[PDB]
């Protein structure tokens, strides 16, 4: 959980990133490219995030 | 002290989840909370013998470090972001905004403002004022050894934000 | 302004005057209450320093 | 316990003034020993307490 | 209430003498007896009641020595953590 | 980790440069800044020594020590936290590790 | 004698260090002399003029060794030395020179020396280590630091103290101003990890100095910078200049802070900051609980703002798991097609946030209904009231717009509460501004509907003019408050100008700094205000529902500057002697006649003056990044362009005929103001002839200048 | 406001003047001056600026934004 | 600067206004009004029905007076007035006389 | 308020601390801080406190 957390929390310092090392004349198109759907895969059910309980079956604690 | 002790019981009743960390966190910080608020009601006691508003106001101008520790005091306890008040509600409250978000805007509205606004409005009028009536037995400052107790709540609820995040 | 008085010739500009604290100066006693605080203060910054500073 | 004890035993002799001047009538040893006992002592458990949880001893170093 | 004893013996209290004087001829008929102690206390000159007159070092000197000891300590803690003796100075350091 | 930008091609890069363009890269800290190097810690002592005598200037004259014996306290405190930032592996913006 | 033995040694030392160096390079008297062949006569040879390099390296070999011990004795490492017997150390370690290798005494000399020099610090240094971290930083510390030793400083102390260090960060952030908003420069400082949030997660005391960031802390500071200089001569005689001073300061970094957040955290911090340092300095007369009231009404409503701030990044945070302001701006957009489950609705999640940090801008910026704070905020003292209502905490819900920019553009509950809130707001406030006696209250209801305007500029979908109306309603709102604080000092603390009048002859200079201030923050035609007012109306949307009303608030809010203006100008200086006598009378003695004599301070002249001066170099400035046909200014961070400018480059005839009718209504508005007759007077006959030869003189004008010639 | 009496025990602030305030202002000024020094190079290590006028972030180099590999 | 001992409040004359100063202003302002004919008759012991001064009389020279003597006068105070040195004992000894 | 000063640096503090009544003992002053946290009585170190007194007499009466 606190790896997925950290997976977040490394994609959204990357972002942070490309907002300082690239224009906003550009921006969006190269976080389209791969960034946004790494962004929505690491949302609030794939992670806990601030949550208090990650909700997950047997099969997904597992896994 | 209620209010604070009903929040942090809040935490708890989600098992063993990522949710009892806010708990131990607001434990520790209301302890520190509560001594420094009792304490300077006994500071206020044993200076101008009273406890209740109607009979002592305008500490700040005869006791001036009283008066600073009072608003320091509603600082801290208004949750200000660089000490750990501010962490145990931002862990406790997320949290529930994830559970309930209703809920939790209620719990925030009726906590963090109308009873922080009575509290402000109970301790504000004790800090300001003039302190007219019983000029002959007005008291002293405040001595080193309550100053140094309130420094040291002080100290405790700002550093205690830099400890090890492994166990929070 | 018109009729100032500077603050030599002044017989209310006080210079820093007060007592710190409640404590005596000339107190006699064996009081070791700020002592202790002192020792708790201190004990409390060297053991951040020297156990968890890095 | 010994610094914490020779801490307040030497600090707590009375007000500002007096501790002052029972600090002034004091030979020189006698000073140096109300300001470097209290503070060798808690020191040096400080450095134990560092030196148990530290693993410098380690022999896998290069 | 206080049951200590004002006459200490660790050192003589700083005592003013000649502020008071008693009395001790011309009295009347009707005045009151002079009053025996009349010291009254005699601070140090150089002496701020609004400030702490510590003008001693050792309070600093013990705080720079385990700021020094957490610093060294730091050193050896990282030099063990990273498998050396001592820290391997990169020839470049960047910014984080 | 992936590149996670739209990848240019070598012929693109060169053309880029043939324009006048220069391919942004980190640059390393200067000695000041530095905090492991020897103009950072001759720095360092000069401000203990400075903050010495100026301690021993104001006891001299009444102005307040505190702030001197703050620095004095804190330049050891400086080089532990700027180390310990350097030394760890996280990064946010600056040169990847 | 010392010295020259010194010196001897120096040179000695030197002579042997160069010897040794020059023959131990090539590697073939590395060793061989060094460590000769016994032969004692050889011995004494390397014994003797070696001397001192083997001396300083006994020391070297002392030094280290009990150096080795403390480590031993602190570290428990090494196990000491227990292989030597400090006979074979010392001797082993003092016969070898290995040490003094490429090693000289006057070069490590003159490298100590240059490590100091400050001629070569270099201008590319400055551009890319910002500076003016150190200088806020010695601004807030040096104001902290004041507030706990105000026994050590008196009242010169902590004035020059403070001035020093604001001066400091003044010239810092001036040279970053211009970078900033010219040079595409801005900057992301991380004060190191600031405290953990969330299990694993720690966020960092992160500071963003970039466009938005730069142009509300210049304001600030210089604001801030001319009212310090001012509030020593407006508190002259006061127990408490020490203390008002330092309040000032504390709200300046508090707001500081506030516009220069990185994070949310770093957000929410200095909103708090700012709540209470406008508390206290509000409640600055603590014996008052008539200004305890008040205070608590603006402590109430800023606990208010502080619970919808923090509940809204509590909403970012369960949403994106992040508090890293750009982050959030440029991710925000992947959840625009997102909702929330609350309670029995399902509101979407950027209609939600946007209605959290709207609320929270709308009760800071003070708007129509969480309004009622500031007015009664006006106990505070005069450069408290011109620090808070000119910008910092009025403009704080401009700085949250402005930040969250992406948010807002997505938002369909901005773009209907933006427009009629801000026209409403700008309505009332300019309505109620003209209407009032109180010089405070007129400024403050002036305050509430400029920032009815921002909130109007913003939903315009142009950030510039946001920023332009910013800047000149904040310098000259600050000035015109100076002014007026002078005014109100002279009264004896009366602020309504129905006891005032005549104050021209005794506040010369303030009846013409005030003539230039006010002409300029009502936005008379020919001014900074006119060119902030016209780019609000060249870009306001008409594809609103409720466009009447907005439009026609904003109309009437527009016209009612002439009005305040007008009434404060002429009723302070050039009405009729509604004063008492003992205002007059006592001024005016002739024993005062001196080259001295002055009603103000020389230093709140010069102050008033230099910030007028340094405003209009600074809307000049930002004019010709702006609204220059060559478009100058840096990136905003916004993607949502519209076609706004167009009117302004190239406008089409019914919007210059749109202009021309609210010009000229402003004109009837000026006409009515200068020779409608409310009192009988004996020049009421000449008044209305001078109105019809003006009429006939324009009417004439306009002929000759158009046609004739 | 016309001047009062202030009592001698009392540690206000009101209309205190320090007849030594010049060396004060040396002494609580430079001091700050250096603490801030510190804080300022500890903080400029974790510093983030733009590329200059003239460069751009090549997409391959180790400084652009990367993604996660899962 | 303070001499560093204790020193209490100092009650002085007990005027905050110049006594002679505030009778003569007064009685150059009641001598204004149209229906105190002899000024020359105005005395600090004198009455107000003495220097032929009616209720209203007196409550526009009273309105007058505050407004010339930079102060607000009570009407219970004003009714306490019973001659003109008591008016002006009260306008010299209130803080606020300018 | 301007007259009080119970540690006597402005106004001078008997070491009596008070003048008895003609009709009341001459109980000490209550202090500022009532504070209890008192050591026991602390004599210098290498004290002579002997009962000279007694041994003379005794001395005399052997
Ligand atoms: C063999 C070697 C082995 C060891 C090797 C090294 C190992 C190192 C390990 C780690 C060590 C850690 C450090 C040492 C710990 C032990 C210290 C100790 O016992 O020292 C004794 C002793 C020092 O005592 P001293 O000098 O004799 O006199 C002590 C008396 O009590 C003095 O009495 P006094 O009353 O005359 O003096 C009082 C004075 C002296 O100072 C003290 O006594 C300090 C006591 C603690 C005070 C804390 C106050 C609060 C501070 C701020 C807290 C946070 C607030 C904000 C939070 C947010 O107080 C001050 O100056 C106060 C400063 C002003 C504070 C103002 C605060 C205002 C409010 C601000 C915040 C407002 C928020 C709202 O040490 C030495 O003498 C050193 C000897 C060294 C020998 C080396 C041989 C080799
Ligand atoms: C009345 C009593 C108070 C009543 C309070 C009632 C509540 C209401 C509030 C009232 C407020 C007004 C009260 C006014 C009282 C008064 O008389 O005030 C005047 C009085 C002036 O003293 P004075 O009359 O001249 O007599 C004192 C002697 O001269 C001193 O002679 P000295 O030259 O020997 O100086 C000795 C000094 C030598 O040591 C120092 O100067 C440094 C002291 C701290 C050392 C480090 C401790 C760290 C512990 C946590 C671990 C952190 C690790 C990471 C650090 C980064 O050591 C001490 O004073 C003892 C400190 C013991 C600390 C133990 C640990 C507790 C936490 C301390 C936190 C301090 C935060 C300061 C900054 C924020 C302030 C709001 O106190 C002050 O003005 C307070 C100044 C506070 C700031 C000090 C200067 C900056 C410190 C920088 C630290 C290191 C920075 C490193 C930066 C680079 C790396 C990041
Ligand atoms: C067992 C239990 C025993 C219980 C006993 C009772 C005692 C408590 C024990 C529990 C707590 C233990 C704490 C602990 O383990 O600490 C070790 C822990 C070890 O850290 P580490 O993880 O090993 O560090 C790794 C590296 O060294 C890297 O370190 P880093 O990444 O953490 O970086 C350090 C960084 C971490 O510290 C920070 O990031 C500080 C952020 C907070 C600042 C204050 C915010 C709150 C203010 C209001 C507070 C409330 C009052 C409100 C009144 C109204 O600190 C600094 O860099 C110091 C900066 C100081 C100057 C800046 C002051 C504010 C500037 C504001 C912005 C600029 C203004 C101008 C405008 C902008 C320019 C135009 O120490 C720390 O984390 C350091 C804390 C330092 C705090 C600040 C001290 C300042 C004064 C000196
Ligand atoms: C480059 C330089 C540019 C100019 C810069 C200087 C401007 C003027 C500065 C000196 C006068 C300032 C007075 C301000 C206060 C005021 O109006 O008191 C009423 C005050 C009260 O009247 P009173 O003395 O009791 O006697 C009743 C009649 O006024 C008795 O009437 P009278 O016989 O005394 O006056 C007859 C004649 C005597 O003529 C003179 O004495 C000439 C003196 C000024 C010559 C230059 C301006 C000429 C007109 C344009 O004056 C006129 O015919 C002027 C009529 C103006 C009507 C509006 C015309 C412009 C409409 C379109 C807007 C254009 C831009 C306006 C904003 C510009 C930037 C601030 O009356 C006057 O001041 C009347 C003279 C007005 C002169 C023209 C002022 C034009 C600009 C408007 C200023 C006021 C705006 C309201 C807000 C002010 C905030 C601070
Ligand atoms: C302009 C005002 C006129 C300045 C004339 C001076 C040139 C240099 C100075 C002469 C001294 C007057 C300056 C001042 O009041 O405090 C400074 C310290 O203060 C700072 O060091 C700390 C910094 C405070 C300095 C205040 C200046 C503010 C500007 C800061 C930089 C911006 C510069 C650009 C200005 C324009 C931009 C808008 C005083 O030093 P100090 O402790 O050694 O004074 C001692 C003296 O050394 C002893 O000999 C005496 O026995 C003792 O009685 C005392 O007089
Ligand atoms: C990293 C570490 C950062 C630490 C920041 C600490 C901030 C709080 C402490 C501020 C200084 C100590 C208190 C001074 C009190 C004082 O002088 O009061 C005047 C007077 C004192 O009354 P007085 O004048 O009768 O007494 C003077 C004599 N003493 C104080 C010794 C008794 O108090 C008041 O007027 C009461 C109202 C409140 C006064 C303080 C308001 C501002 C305080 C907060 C400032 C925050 C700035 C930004 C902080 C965050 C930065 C990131
Ligand atoms: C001297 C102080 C003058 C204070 C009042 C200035 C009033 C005019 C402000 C003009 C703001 C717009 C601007 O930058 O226009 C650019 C123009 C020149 O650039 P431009 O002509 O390319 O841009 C104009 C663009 N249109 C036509 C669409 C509006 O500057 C001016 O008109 C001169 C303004 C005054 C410059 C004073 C310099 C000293």
């Amino acid at each position: 959980e606190l790896f997925l957390n950290e997976y977040r929390k490394r994609i959204n310092n990357e972002v942070r990133r490309a907002a300082i090392l690239t224009p906003t004349s550009s921006l969006r198109e190269k976080m389209n490219h791969k960034i946004a759907d790494q962004i929505l895969d690491l949302s609030s059910p794939h992670v806990r995030g601030a949550h208090f309980q990650a909700v997950r079956s047997w099969t997904d604690a597992s896994k | 002290t209620i209010q604070e002790m009903n929040i942090i019981y809040l935490a708890f009743c989600w098992g063993d989840s990522c949710a009892i960390l806010g708990g131990i966190l607001f434990s520790a910080t209301h302890a520190f909370l509560s001594a420094l608020m009792f304490f300077l009601v006994d500071c206020i006691y044993r200076r101008y013998h009273t406890r209740s508003l109607v009979e002592v106001n305008g500490i700040l101008h005869i006791t001036p470090n009283l008066g600073l520790s009072i608003l320091f005091m509603l600082v801290f306890f208004s949750g200000i972001p660089g000490t750990i008040k501010f962490i145990s509600e931002f862990y406790i409250f997320s949290g529930l905004l994830e559970a309930s978000p209703f809920i939790c805007f209620i719990l925030m509205l009726v906590a963090n403002v109308l009873g922080l606004i009575g509290f402000s409005k109970s301790w504000f009028n004790a800090t300001f004022g003039m302190p007219k009536k019983n000029t002959k037995y007005l008291p002293m400052d405040l001595s080193f050894k309550e100053s140094y107790i309130i420094l040291y709540c002080f100290f405790f609820l700002f550093i205690f934000s830099y400890f090890s995040s492994i166990f929070f | 302004d018109a009729y100032y008085h500077d603050d030599t010739h002044e017989g209310l500009m006080n210079e820093p005057h007060g007592y710190l604290t409640m404590d005596d100066p000339m107190d006699l006693r064996p009081n070791y209450e700020k002592s202790a605080l002192e020792l708790l203060f201190l004990v409390s910054g060297g053991a951040i320093l020297a156990l968890m500073l890095g | 316990s010994v610094g914490s004890l020779s801490y307040i035993f030497y600090n707590s002799v009375g007000g500002k003034v007096i501790r002052d001047r029972i600090r002034a009538s004091m030979p020189f040893p006698k000073r140096v020993l109300v300001q470097v006992l209290p503070f060798v002592a808690l020191g040096t458990a400080l450095i134990i307490s560092r030196r148990g949880i530290e693993g410098h001893n380690h022999g896998y170093k290069q | 209430r206080q049951n200590f004893a004002k006459n200490i013996t660790t050192t003589d209290i700083p005592k003013d003498s000649h502020h008071f004087a008693a009395k001790r001829s011309g009295f009347t008929q009707t005045e009151q007896a002079p009053f025996a102690y009349n010291d009254v206390y005699q601070y140090p000159k150089d002496y701020k009641p609004w400030n702490y007159n510590y003008k001693g070092n050792g309070v600093l000197l013990a705080l720079f020595l385990g700021s020094a000891f957490s610093l060294v300590a730091y050193e050896r803690s990282y030099a063990s953590k990273t498998g050396r003796y001592q820290r391997k100075v990169q020839q470049n350091y960047y910014q984080i | 980790m992936q590149n996670a930008y739209p990848e240019i091609t070598d012929q693109h890069r060169e053309f880029l440069k043939k324009q006048g363009l220069k391919v942004y890269e980190p640059k390393p800290l200067p000695d000041q800044i530095n905090p492991f190097s020897k103009t950072y810690w001759i720095t360092n002592a000069f401000i203990i020594g400075v903050s010495f005598l100026a301690r021993r200037h104001a006891l001299k004259v009444g102005a307040p020590r505190i702030f001197w014996s703050g620095c004095i306290v804190g330049v050891p405190l400086a080089a532990i936290i700027s180390r310990g930032k350097s030394d760890q592996l996280d990064e946010l913006v600056g040169a990847r590790k | 004698l010392f010295l020259l033995f010194f010196i001897v040694n120096l040179y000695w030392f030197n002579s042997g260090l160069i010897f040794f160096n020059s023959v131990y390079k090539i590697h073939h008297d590395a060793w061989t002399l060094i460590f000769q062949t016994d032969s004692i006569l050889n011995k004494l040879k390397i014994y003797f003029f070696l001397l001192p390099l083997y001396i300083s390296s006994f020391i070297h070999s002392i030094s280290t060794w009990y150096y080795n011990y403390i480590l031993n004795f602190l570290l428990f490492s090494e196990n000491l030395n227990t292989n030597t017997n400090f006979v074979d150390y010392i001797t082993y370690n003092t016969l070898l020179l290995s040490k003094f290798e490429d090693f000289n005494l006057f070069v490590y000399i003159k490298t100590l020396l240059i490590t100091f020099d400050i001629r070569q610090i270099n201008l590319d240094f400055l551009n890319e280590y910002p500076i003016i971290l150190l200088t806020g930083l010695l601004f807030l510390f040096t104001t902290i630091f004041s507030l706990i030793c105000l026994s050590y400083l008196g009242l010169y102390g902590v004035f020059i103290l403070n001035l020093a260090s604001i001066l400091l960060f003044w010239l810092s952030m001036l040279y970053y101003f211009n970078l900033i908003v010219s040079e595409n420069y801005y900057y992301y400082i991380s004060l190191g990890k600031w405290m953990y949030l969330s299990n694993g997660f720690r966020v960092s005391f992160d500071l963003l100095i970039d466009l938005t960031s730069i142009s509300f802390s210049f304001l600030t500071l210089t604001i801030g910078v001319f009212v310090y200089i001012y509030t020593f001569s407006y508190f002259r005689y006061e127990p408490l200049v020490e203390r008002l001073i330092l309040f000032l300061n504390s709200f300046m970094i508090s707001m500081i802070l506030l516009v220069s957040s990185g994070n949310f955290i770093v957000l929410f911090l200095g909103w708090e900051l700012i709540g209470l340092t406008s508390f206290f300095l509000i409640n600055f007369w603590s014996t008052r609980v008539g200004t305890l009231k008040a205070a608590f009404k603006a402590f109430s409503f800023n606990k208010l703002s502080d619970l919808f701030l923090f509940f809204a990044i509590l909403i970012i945070f369960s949403t994106t798991y992040n508090l890293d302001i750009l982050s959030f701006n440029n991710q925000i957009y992947l959840y625009e097609s997102y909702n929330i489950d609350m309670f029995y609705w399902s509101i979407n999640l950027i209609e939600i946030i946007s209605f959290f940090f709207i609320s929270c801008a709308f009760i800071k910026s003070a708007q129509f209904g969480a309004h009622i704070w500031l007015p009664d905020s006006m106990e505070a003292p005069v450069p408290a009231s011109a620090l808070i209502h000119s910008a910092t905490l009025v403009s704080a819900g401009i700085y949250l717009l402005l930040r969250l920019s992406p948010l807002f553009e997505l938002s369909k509950y901005a773009y209907f509460i933006l427009p009629l809130i801000g026209s409403v707001t700008a309505f009332y406030g300019g309505l109620v501004s003209a209407f009032q006696s109180d010089t405070k209250k007129t400024l403050a209801y002036s305050t509430i509907s400029h920032c009815g305007f921002l909130m109007v500029s913003y939903s315009t979908g142009v950030l510039e003019f946001v920023i332009l109306y910013l800047y000149v309603h904040g310098f000259f709102k600050a000035a015109t408050f100076l002014c007026v604080g002078n005014v109100n000092r002279f009264n004896r603390n009366i602020q309504d100008f129905k006891r005032m009048g005549g104050f021209y002859k005794y506040l010369p200079f303030e009846c013409l700094a005030s003539f230039v201030c006010m002409i300029n923050l009502s936005g008379l035609p020919l001014t900074l205000g006119f060119y902030i007012k016209h780019l609000l109306f060249i870009g306001l949307v008409e594809s609103y529902t409720l466009y009447p009303l907005i439009f026609s608030s904003l109309i009437l809010g527009a016209i009612a500057g002439v009005f305040y203006s007008y009434r404060l100008f002429y009723s302070i200086f050039f009405d009729t002697k509604k004063g008492k006598k003992a205002i007059y009378l006592q001024a005016s003695r002739i024993i005062l006649n001196s080259k001295f004599y002055s009603n103000t301070s020389l230093a709140s002249n010069l102050s008033i003056t230099f910030l007028v001066l340094i405003s209009y170099t600074v809307i000049l400035y930002l004019y010709c990044t702006t609204l220059n046909n060559y478009y100058s200014l840096s990136d905003l961070k916004s993607i949502y362009i519209n076609n706004a400018y167009s009117y302004f480059y190239k406008p089409d005839y019914n919007f210059l005929n749109a202009v021309s009718i609210l010009n000229w209504f402003v004109i009837i508005l000026l006409i009515s103001v200068i020779y409608l007759n409310w009192r009988w007077s004996y020049y009421y006959t000449k008044s209305i002839d001078s109105l019809s030869k003006f009429i006939l003189f324009s009417f004439f004008f306009f002929i000759f200048s158009k046609y004739i010639l | 406001f016309q001047k009062y009496p202030i009592p001698r025990y009392l540690h206000v602030g009101q209309w205190i003047v320090n007849k030594n305030w010049k060396w004060n202002t040396f002494h609580m000024f430079f001091p700050t001056a250096i603490l801030c020094f510190m804080v300022w190079r500890n903080s400029m290590i974790s510093t983030a600026k733009p590329p200059n006028y003239g460069e751009y972030v090549d997409p391959q180099s180790p400084v652009a934004p990367k993604a996660i590999k899962y | 600067y303070a001499p560093q001992k204790v020193v209490l409040r100092n009650e002085k004359s007990g005027y905050y206004a110049n006594p002679d100063d505030v009778a003569r202003r007064l009685i150059r302002l009641i001598s204004l009004h149209d229906k105190v004919q002899n000024p020359s008759a105005i005395t600090l012991k004198s009455t107000w029905s003495e220097i032929g001064v009616d209720p209203l009389s007196y409550v526009e020279i009273m309105l007058e007076a505050e407004n010339e003597f930079y102060i607000e006068l009570a009407d219970e105070d004003l009714e306490r007035f019973r001659t003109v040195e008591d008016a002006v004992e009260f306008i010299a000894r209130n803080f606020f006389t300018n | 308020l301007l007259k009080f000063d119970p540690f006597g640096f402005y106004s001078p503090k008997l070491l009596s601390e008070n003048r008895p009544e003609e009709a009341m003992p001459f109980y000490e002053d209550y202090p500022q801080n009532d504070s209890h946290w008192n050591l026991w009585e602390q004599f210098p170190e290498d004290f002579e406190d002997s009962n000279a007194e007694r041994e003379a007499i005794l001395k005399s009466n052997k």
